[PDB]
């Protein structure tokens, strides 16, 4: 007689059977409902729970038995060893039916499998004081019922269900409605200990690297970055091939010994690139890689920085008119296809030393470049026509990570520092000056009542009939000026196509708003400005003091403007189309923000301003 | 020995003939319950939730395996790469019954897959919406607000054992029809059978997988928005998509026929896949060149990106094109054509070579694009910005812009053309090339600059009347008045204030005086301050023909001393206003003013000796 128990598979009376676990092919009355806690989900407590003896415990290794219904259990398996599992087994024997191996008498009966799993993030007993109260209760503390809130759940029973459970109080009414055809649960049949444990130990030790594989496969940054990624992706299925190699060779072995031919697997997994050391090894160089970029990624966190796939998507981003400077941090030593993937293929089919992750000196300047990087994204926060992004494309010219720089969607350099500019009054292209420019709108509570506004980006002085505009102590009430909502604290750049009588400056916000000396641009200690009038010319105005200015083309449409708030300047510029005329640059002490201000003349004589 | 095989669908009965070359030559009771949610789809993950055999896998990769109901969810492909694809399987078992094999036993069950698909999205996004996917898809087991948004984002395909009236397509459907699916429970699901290499598995696996992979690369391309504009483009990557399958189906074909074998040493089907390698079919290739036209595909995009922004015409079908060119309406027409797109590729032809007779390459060359560097498409952007420059400066009625493909070797990116009435003029054009103001004859030149006008009411004396849209006015009071009316001089003036090429023709009468003023102007005298080139502020060419401007007149020449159509051109930088007869096709000098303009100059007129002026 060996009695085992009845997993899924079918059993009828009188069946044949063989050592290879695989099938050939009075009654009194049991009628009894009782439960189990299974706390630990190890391969053992699985057998335990389902009463696996040795011959099937191994057999089930080598994958020859067939399971079913709650024999399911047995297959599903923690994919990651920072969760919490507590399993719930019911059992229910009814009917026992008596009359290489014959089944004699057969036990009939369905049981259930209620596992429990915790969040990713002690709760192994916490849980299991939890669901001890399945059988007890029927559909519990505060603090009970939010620990079971978040905790999920997967049944594996010899019942159809008109309803699954994927919830504890989902569980707990399905267990209650459970009691109420039917399948053998055990089975009676009439016709090496010393390597079970050292097979278990192997395939323990390989689930053990599954499970790692899966942990270092669930980061954002690895799903954020493909070569990584598609690293743990194909290492993940090459391993799984391997496992495969291994249990077709003990299912093969296991009918044949039914001893040293099964030593043989283990031995050769030691001999091989497979060894528990070897794979480790690896693994902890891809989780020291992860750890890297990790640190460097995790400083642009927040911030206008866009991570891209690849090249492709990096050519998209650059490409765009609007990005006129587009400065990339690359991880340019993750490789495309990894060396020791390779021979481990190649193993199939048939050195981390010198790492850069393990480089005091590649991770150390790569971290620095990583800082270099977030303070241009943090300096050129406001810059419109800047563009910053984040991508991993394997270049063996740079070790760990540079800064691609993309100029009018074209490649400049791939080692990128600072971006090289001139003294103020010597900047001749128009892009070198679109790195700090910016976005400028008009402050509608500043806006005087005879200038006409658009989208707020366009100021048209009225000849008669005057707008109406709230009255605000911020305003101006008898000039034709307006100011800019951005108060400027550094470098910025900003264009004009302006007309007529006007003036294009600057201002503090604690400047007069109600027709004195002190309200008007120039006439105050507090307004710098570059003024034209078609009779006179052009001159620039501040504290009462009027200075002539030679304009190279007189009546240019477009004027060009850029501030440096950190040194005392102001420089003024025509805009011909990609290139910048200077016209003069002046400098002054500038105690607190900055706005753009700007006046339309007074009387018949009109101006027309608009922010480009 | 007993072997145990997945149904598949496939129609079994208790006493049947099998080949184990996985070819099918044509009650105890075990119930079972149970559900399961993947986010993939490769083989390997389709497999293991049909508990598929690694030779049954293999013998279904070479195509030798039919699937039935159910199973066909093998055969239901991703479209796209960067797509979520989230799949419900609820599995259930009911009872069990009792070429190189026959049928002993067969386990009877039933299962369904509820495949959920989102629309193509970004790289990026396509890990957090397949997440959001899964969550509600998790929910669903259950017998909402923001995330109602998301069940509305994703569609539904079926695979069932069950036979269902209509076929969900909706969250909602698919809630409704799981709901109803326990109730429903029956086919053979797994299968006993009595008789009477792991290196090619991963082989056959991993060479078919990188193909079908490269096959969603290819239709996130033919989806895309630029690929449907270009013809050229859309042929090539159809092209390569038939290639693919091409070359698939050759290899399933040796596959299925070598897999058979198994009288025959292994080392034949080794071989085909050592060769593969060794082809310009390497999967590193294929997806070189995917690289390559998804290259392509961002130059044309970022140039048509620009283009766009100008609200040109874009017509890729030259019939459609050159009638739109030669309508009666247009004037000047300015084409943006594309010159070197083409359906020809140096490697796509290689594949085909390799194909038919199994070359140049291996790789494709950057050597073979245009589009590879950024010279070539540097230059077509700088084209773009200028073509879209013209388009702001001559947004009117007779210049029109249009967008199009016109292959051609001699010219190199793209070239902005220039036709006029039903001939090509230039090939290259940057400007219209202008002649001296006091020269010009041919309407057509002033017309470059078409300029719409409209009266502004306000402006307008009591006397004047105003009509047809403010387009004609005619010289009787009106009691209306306004801050900007002419209170004592007959003038109106109008809502454009312009700075730069304009050109007006109006029809006028009697007594009428056009010109241009500063909004400066006094609205309110019968002062020099308020009347009409009796300013330095104004000027004006009135008929009684004469020139005024700073209070001072003088005689105009006019051989045909009363003509109805008079056309005014403004080029205020330059600092001239020209004033033409029009007759017909052809344009009579008068007078021009050579001056400069202190600000934005708003045409205005004078009329009362009663007169009428009717703006075109």
């Amino acid at each position: 007689d060996l009695v085992m128990p009845a997993l899924g598979r079918p059993f009828t009376l009188g069946m044949l059977y063989d050592a290879r676990r695989e099938k050939l092919i009075s009654s009194n009355a049991q009628r009894s409902s009782e439960f189990k806690i299974v706390a630990s989900d190890s391969t053992e407590s699985k057998s335990s729970a389902m009463d696996i003896e040795a011959s099937l415990g191994v057999s089930f290794l080598g994958g020859l038995v067939e399971v079913g219904g709650s024999a399911k259990y047995l297959n599903n398996t923690k994919k990651y060893q920072n969760q919490s599992r507590v399993t719930l087994k019911y059992k229910a024997t009814t009917v026992y039916k008596q009359f290489t191996h014959v089944v004699t008498s057969i036990l009939y009966g369905a049981n259930a499998f209620f596992v429990s799993d915790s969040d990713k993030v002690d709760i192994q007993g916490k849980m299991e004081a939890a669901i001890k109260k399945i059988p007890t209760i029927s559909i519990l503390t505060d603090e009970e019922k939010s620990l079971a809130s978040n905790l999920s759940c997967k049944f594996h029973g010899d019942f159809l269900l008109e309803s699954l459970p994927t919830t504890f109080e989902d569980a707990v009414k399905t267990y209650q409605t459970l009691p109420t055809n039917s399948v053998p649960m055990k089975v009676w049949l009439a016709p090496n200990v010393s390597k079970v444990r050292r097979i278990h130990t192997t395939l323990e030790e390989l689930h053990k690297l599954k499970r790692r594989a899966n942990e270092a496969m669930d980061v954002k940054l690895v799903q954020r970055i493909p070569l990584i990624h598609d690293k743990i992706s194909n290492f993940q299925q090459i391993f799984q091939d391997y496992m495969l190699t291994v249990q077709k060779k003990i299912a093969e072995k296991l009918p044949l010994v039914r001893e040293q031919s099964l030593q043989k697997i283990i031995d050769d997994r030691a001999q091989s690139p497979f060894s528990n050391e070897k794979v480790s090894k690896w693994l902890d160089a891809v989780e020291r890689e992860i750890a890297v970029l990790k640190s460097c990624a995790g400083m642009v966190e927040g911030t206008q920085a866009k991570f891209v796939s690849n090249q492709t998507e990096l050519d998209r981003e650059v490409l765009v008119g609007k990005v006129k400077h587009a400065v990339c941090f690359i991880f340019t030593s993750v490789e495309r296809n990894d060396p020791y993937l390779k021979v481990l293929s190649d193993y199939w089919e048939s050195s981390t030393e010198d790492k850069w992750c393990f480089s005091t000196e590649v991770v150390l300047k790569m971290q620095q470049r990583a800082q270099t990087f977030c303070d241009h994204v943090n300096d050129f926060e406001k810059s419109r026509n800047v563009g910053f992004f984040i991508t991993a494309l394997e270049n063996g010219k740079f070790q760990g990570a540079s800064i691609y720089y993309y100029k009018e969607g074209s490649l400049a350099t791939q080692d990128f520092t600072f971006p090289r500019m001139p003294f103020v009054q010597g900047y001749k292209k128009r892009s070198d000056l679109l790195w700090y420019a910016c976005d400028l709108t008009f402050d509608r509570n500043t806006i005087n009542n005879w200038i006409s506004l658009s989208n707020d980006t366009f100021a048209a002085s009225e000849h008669g009939k005057r707008q109406n505009y709230p009255k605000h102590p911020e305003r101006f009430v008898s000039f034709n000026q307006v100011l800019c909502n951005e108060g400027l604290m550094g470098k910025h750049y900003w264009e004009v196509e302006w007309n007529g009588y006007i003036d294009v400056g600057i201002a503090y916000i604690s400047i007069p708003r109600k027709i004195d000396f002190a309200s008007a641009f120039g006439y105050n200690t507090y307004s710098w400005v570059l003024s034209y009038n078609p009779k006179i010319g052009y001159i620039e105005r501040h504290k009462k003091r009027e200075y002539n200015v030679r304009a190279p083309n007189p009546g240019f449409k477009r004027l060009g403007l850029f501030l440096d708030w950190r040194y005392g300047s102001i420089s003024f510029y025509a805009v011909s189309s990609d290139e910048v005329h200077h016209l003069h640059t002046f400098k002054t002490k500038f105690t607190e923000p900055v706005y753009p201000a700007f006046s339309i003349g007074p009387a018949g004589n009109h101006g027309t301003l608009r922010l480009l | 020995d007993i072997l145990v095989v997945a149904a598949l669908g496939r129609p079994f009965t208790l006493g049947m003939l099998y080949d184990a070359r996985n070819d099918k030559l044509i009650e105890s009771s075990q119930p079972s319950s149970a559900f399961e949610i993947i986010a993939s789809d490769s083989t390997d993950d389709k497999s293991s939730l049909m508990d598929i055999e690694a030779s049954l896998k293999a013998s279904f990769l070479g195509g030798l395996v039919e699937v039935g109901g159910s199973a066909k969810y093998l055969n239901n492909q991703k479209k796209f790469k960067n797509q979520s694809r989230v799949t419900l399987q609820y599995k259930a078992t009911t009872s069990f019954k009792q070429a190189t094999h026959v049928v002993i036993g067969i386990l009877y069950g039933a299962n369904a897959f509820f495949v959920f698909d989102s629309n193509k999205v970004d790289s990026t996004n396509v890990q957090e919406i397949q997440g959001q996917m899964e969550a509600v898809i998790k929910k669903i087991p259950s017998v909402t607000g923001e995330e109602t948004d998301i069940t509305n984002s994703f569609s539904c395909e079926f695979h069932g054992d069950f036979f269902l009236t209509t076929n969900p397509t909706t969250f909602e459907d698919a809630v409704k029809t799981y709901q109803q699916l326990p109730q429903m429970m029956a086919v053979p699901m797994t299968v006993w059978l009595v008789p009477m290499s792991t290196p090619i598995l991963r082989k056959v696996r991993n060479t078919l997988e990188a193909i079908v992979q490269v096959q969603m690369r290819c239709n996130d391309a033919l989806d895309d928005p630029t690929v449907n504009l270009f013809t050229e483009v859309q042929k090539k990557l159809s092209d390569f998509q038939k290639i693919c399958d091409d070359h698939m189906s050759k290899l399933q074909a040796t596959i299925a026929k070598k897999l058979f074998a198994i009288d025959e040493d292994e080392s034949a089907l080794l071989n085909l896949f050592e060769e593969n390698l060794q082809s310009p079919f390497n999967i590193e290739s294929l997806n070189m060149w995917m690289e390559f036209e998804e290259r392509e595909i961002n130059v044309l995009r970022s140039c048509m990106d620009i283009l766009t922004k100008a609200k040109p015409k874009v017509i890729f079908n030259q019939g459609v094109l050159f009638k739109g060119l030669y309508d009666s309406k247009v004037k000047h027409a300015l084409c943006y054509v594309f010159t070197n797109v083409t359906k020809n590729d140096v490697f796509l032809n290689v594949l085909n070579e390799f194909l038919d007779s199994p070359p140049k390459k291996l790789r494709p060359s950057p050597k073979d694009y245009w589009y590879s560097y950024d010279d070539i498409p540097e230059t077509m952007r700088e084209k773009a910005y200028l073509f879209r420059n013209l388009a702001k400066e001559m947004n009117n009625r007779c210049v029109h812009f249009f967008v199009t493909a016109i292959h051609n070797p001699k010219q190199e990116g793209a070239g902005i053309h220039y036709y006029r009435e039903s001939i090509q003029i230039i090939d290259e054009f940057t400007k219209p090339y202008m002649p001296g103001v006091e020269s010009i004859k041919d309407r057509r030149e002033l017309q470059w600059y078409d300029c719409e006008l409209t009266l502004d009411p306000e402006t307008a004396h009591q006397v004047l009347t105003l009509s047809e849209g403010n387009k004609k006015a005619v010289s009787t009071k009106s009691p209306t008045d306004h801050l900007e009316k002419f209170s004592h001089f007959q003038q109106v003036m109008c809502t454009k204030g312009l700075s730069g090429r304009h050109y007006w023709e109006l029809e006028w009468s009697g007594y009428v005086g056009a010109g241009v003023t500063y909004k400066g102007i006094g609205r309110k005298t019968s002062t020099s301050d308020s009347s009409l080139g009796k300013n330095e502020k104004s000027w004006l060419f009135e008929y009684s023909y004469q020139q005024i401007h700073n209070s001072k007149k003088t005689r105009v020449t006019v051989s045909s001393t009363g003509f109805k159509l008079l056309g005014v051109y403004l080029d205020w930088p330059a600092g001239t206003l020209s004033f033409y007869m029009v007759n017909k096709a052809w344009v009579t000098h008068l007078h021009t003013f050579h001056t400069k303009f202190n600000e934005a100059v708003y045409p205005a007129f004078l009329i009362g000796v009663n007169g009428q002026i009717k703006l075109l």
